[PDB]
Order: structure tokens, then C-alpha cells, then sequence
């Protein structure tokens, strides 16, 4: 049933989750007990932009990735509309958050346009880019910035465009 | 005492879509990535770990219609297996 | 009849170490990581796929000595597991 | 025995590759049969440079990585002390082979000096820089300018430094 916490996500078993606890060894990354654990997520979507095209459908995006990770056990906050600098302050907040401590695991979540540099911030333009680098993002949550997550999965998600090519070639059989 | 730890370890990046290229969107169904992806952590967080789930995303965009696009995992310094273990 | 294909696809980089930082080398053993990787890829190119044994690579660099390195793997579009099946 | 073409990799016996072949269904790379199949892997080395320090000891990565792609089935093409420039050519001239419409697979090894922007070719100093980006590699094996490695795995392994930084952040316990 999707009325439980975990909603449409596909429950593991105690006989699964005892077979992949004995099939590997120690190449698996422990998880902390659920009662006392305080997993965290962060969605930033940037759906209403100062001079591009508006990304209508982005709420499906929120909604639907929100779920998820609550779905998952994590405690998901949602920032939207947010230049470089905004996203920038937002993600070393989330950093310095006391909960990734008692937690195993993290996800962040980015969703904007996007050009081949980076994600784009509301105030994005040709003539004045607002770009966050992926290379920053990794930066504010690796050891030195972030330490309370060391030796813990930090799993980045990306909705973007990364260029204006389609993406193909053409090729006969 | 301290201990020397690497500066970077233990991170999965998972982007729309290839450098150069564009990922897609609809207006009213969302985002091809992001619903791929739900529906693939849905079905799949219970027997699969995270960078298995990826591929299979991947997997899934492999045949290309009118709207092509290829998910790229990014910069993965996970050392071991991240299972989810949904439930638990 | 033409058909479209993804521009980029089926790739995957294995680097000796994390952007920003140095990787490491002795003047008669050889690079650390590629060492390492010969070792791995004997081991278990048999039972597991590449991006496997690319992980067991990056865990065996786990703990940090005076001479730490974290191997990372990118820009990864394999769709399917790759195995060598040597001997095959 | 070590005597075989395979050298010291550990074989995969027909119960092995039958089970593997069982366990995954369609979600494994095609391997073309032994006797037909004309694979290729290539290794660029940079031992010797005009303006920065030898690298001492990448005979023993030559001879290790030539003799490991052998015994995985490859026929390696060895290049050693090139710049960025002959590098493209080198890898333009690789992705032109016929050999790779009757392969499966291909392997590209680079072994150099490197900065935070991509691998040191011979020339290379700080005043001149010669570089070759991950990005060019990338493209130049691609579909479009690759047509005959069309979804076939191309794995691309790189020894060299990423910049100046240790990778250590200190703690305590
Ligand atoms: C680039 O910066 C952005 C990235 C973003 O997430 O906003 N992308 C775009 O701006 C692209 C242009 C390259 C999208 C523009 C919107 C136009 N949309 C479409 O043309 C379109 C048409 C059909 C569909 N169909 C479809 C079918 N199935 C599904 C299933 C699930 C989710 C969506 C979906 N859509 C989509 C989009
Ligand atoms: C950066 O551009 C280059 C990358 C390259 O591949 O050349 N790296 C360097 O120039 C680094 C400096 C950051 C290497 C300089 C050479 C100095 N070497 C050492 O200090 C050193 C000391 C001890 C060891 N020990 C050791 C132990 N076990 C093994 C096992 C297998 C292989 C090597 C090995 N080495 C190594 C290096």
C-alpha cells in the first residue's frame, strides 16, 4: 500500500535486506537506525527566470522529487527561484546543518536551465551570466566544508540543459 | 590525534543529459529525467544500489525517439555499494 | 533509411585522482594507481563488470596513508555492464 | 598458468560466463566470438619533458598495462613523448582504424604529467602551455567523429595530476 511513508517506492524485505548484507562483504555503506537517525535533502528549482524562457511543467518536478526522497526517510527542504550567490549561501547552510551528524547519507537536487558551464541562477543572462558550477557544488560539500558528512554517499542530482545541441547523429542501417 | 581524509570521497553526481546537450521538459508531465528517475528509485531502491539504479536510467533512454537525451553519471568517489533499503 | 544514434554514449573515464590534486608515483615501482589497477583488473575482471572493479580500485585507496589519492571515475554513460569474460 | 595469452588475469571458466549470462538479462554488453574480433587499445605515455620534471618509473606502467590489455585481447599500440597536438592526431588516426568495426570494445590509456585542466604534453610549461583537455578526448571517440565504436564500451584511463593539492583534510577522532 502507497498510504505507508515509503508511498509507491517498493518496500525492501528483512529476507532482501539480509541477502545483501551477506552476498557483499564490507563494500556496502552502513545505515544508521531509523529511530534515532536524521537523514536531510535540499531541491533547488528554479522554474520563473528574469530574462529566459519559463520552465512550466517544474512543479511535477518538485512534487514528484519531494516525495521521493521523503519517501526514502529524508527531510526535504525546497528553495525556489534562486540566483548563483542565493544557491551558493543556501548550499553552505545546508553544510553546516547539525542533522547530517546523526545522518548517513544525503541527496541535493538542482533544477534549472542550464548552459555547457553550469546551472542557471533567476538572473541569467547572455549579457550577465548567473551560473553555479558543478565544481562549486562539490567543493561546499566535500570534507574541508562539510565535514559532517565525510565517509557518507553525498548523491547530486541534475536537471538541466547542458548546451543547445540535440544530442544525436544520423547513421544508416 | 588527528587523521588524514581524502577531500573529496563518497560522491555520486547524475546529470540530465550529456555536455552540449539539452534535456528535455514537458509542461504539464514534467521532466523526462526527473520522472525516469522516480519511477526507477521506485521500483528499483529495493534490490538495486544507487550507481545500478543510474545505469538502469540510462539504460532506459538508450533507444533515441524525437527528443534524445542521455543521462550522464559524474565524478563518483563512492567506495562502496549504496543500497537504500527502502523500509528500513 | 537513416536512423538517430546519441553522440556520446557507452564511455567511461577512470582517473587516477580527484580534480584539484596530485597522484602519486615511485621511480622504480611505478604509478600507484595503475599498479593497482593492473592488480584489480587480474583479480576480477573474471566475475566483475569494469565499473566494479573500478570502485574495489577506489576502496582499496580508502584508508589515507602519506601518500593519499582518491581514483574517480566520470562522464560515465555505459547503459549496460561490461564484462571482459577473459578467456573468451 | 601464466604461460597463456591471458598472463596472470584470473580466467573466467564457461560455468562462470554462462552464470553472469544468466543472472543479467539484457543489460550486458555483446561480445563478438575470438576468432573473428579485432580489438584495439591504445597507450600514450609521456615519460621525458622539455620543462618539467622525468617521470621516472612509467616504463614499469607501460610494460604492466601493454601486457595487462594483451592478455584482456588487445592489440596496443604504444606512443610515447607527444604533445597535445600529436596527441589529436594520434587519437583522430586511432578512431579511424577499421579495426574497431569488428571490435567490441576499445581501451585508451594516457599516462603524463597533468594540471587541473587536462594532461601535460611534452612541451608543456607554465609560460607555453600544452594541453590536452578530457573533453577533446571525449569528443574525438564519439559517435559523430567515431562512428565505429557506436555502442561499444570506450574505456579511458588516466595516470596524471589533477593539480598541486595533497587531497587530505585533517580530523580528530
Ligand atoms: C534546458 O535548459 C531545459 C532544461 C529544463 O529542465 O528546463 N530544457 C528545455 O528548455 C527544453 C528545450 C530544449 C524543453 C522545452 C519545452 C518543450 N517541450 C517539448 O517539446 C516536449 C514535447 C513532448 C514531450 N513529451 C513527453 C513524453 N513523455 C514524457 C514522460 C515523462 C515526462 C515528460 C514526458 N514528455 C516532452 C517535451
Ligand atoms: C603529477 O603530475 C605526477 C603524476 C605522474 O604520474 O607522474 N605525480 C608526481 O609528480 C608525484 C609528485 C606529487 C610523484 C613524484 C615522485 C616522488 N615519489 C614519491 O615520493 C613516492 C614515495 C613512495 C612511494 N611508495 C610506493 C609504495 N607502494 C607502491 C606500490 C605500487 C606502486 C608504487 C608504490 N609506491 C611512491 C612514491
Amino acid at each position: 500500500t502507497s498510504s505507508g511513508s515509503e508511498g509507491n517506492v517498493k518496500l525492501c524485505s528483512l529476507e532482501e535486506a539480509q541477502r545483501i548484507w551477506k552476498q557483499k562483504s564490507a563494500e556496502i555503506y552502513p545505515i544508521m537506525d531509523k529511530s534515532s537517525r536524521t537523514r536531510l535533502a535540499l531541491i533547488i528549482c528554479n522554474e520563473e527566470f528574469d530574462s529566459i524562457p519559463r520552465r512550466t511543467g517544474a512543479e511535477v518536478d518538485i512534487t514528484g522529487m519531494t516525495m521521493l526522497l521523503q519517501n526514502l526517510g529524508y527531510s526535504v527542504d525546497v528553495k525556489k527561484n534562486l540566483t548563483a550567490s542565493d544557491m551558493t549561501t543556501e548550499l553552505e547552510a545546508f553544510a553546516h546543518r547539525p542533522e547530517h551528524k546523526t545522518s548517513d547519507s544525503t541527496f541535493l537536487v538542482f533544477m534549472s536551465h542550464g548552459i555547457r558551464e553550469g546551472i542557471c541562477g533567476k538572473k541569467h543572462s547572455e549579457q550577465v551570466p548567473d551560473i553555479l558550477q558543478l565544481n562549486a557544488i562539490f567543493n561546499m560539500l566535500n570534507t574541508k566544508n562539510c565535514p559532517s558528512l565525510k565517509d557518507k554517499p553525498k548523491v547530486i542530482i541534475i536537471q538541466a540543459c547542458r548546451g543547445d545541441s540535440p544530442g544525436v547523429v544520423w547513421f544508416k542501417d | 590525534a588527528i587523521k588524514k581524509a581524502h577531500i573529496e570521497k563518497d560522491f555520486i553526481a547524475f546529470c540530465s543529459s550529456t555536455p552540449d546537450n539539452v534535456s528535455w521538459r514537458h509542461p504539464t508531465m514534467g521532466s523526462v529525467f526527473i520522472g525516469r528517475l522516480i519511477e526507477h528509485m521506485q521500483e528499483y531502491a529495493c534490490s538495486c544500489d544507487v550507481e545500478e539504479i543510474f545505469r538502469k536510467v540510462r539504460f532506459s533512454f538508450e533507444q533515441p525517439d524525437g527528443r534524445a537525451q542521455m543521462p550522464t553519471t559524474e565524478r563518483v568517489t563512492l567506495t562502496r555499494c549504496f543500497y537504500l533499503f527502502p523500509g528500513h
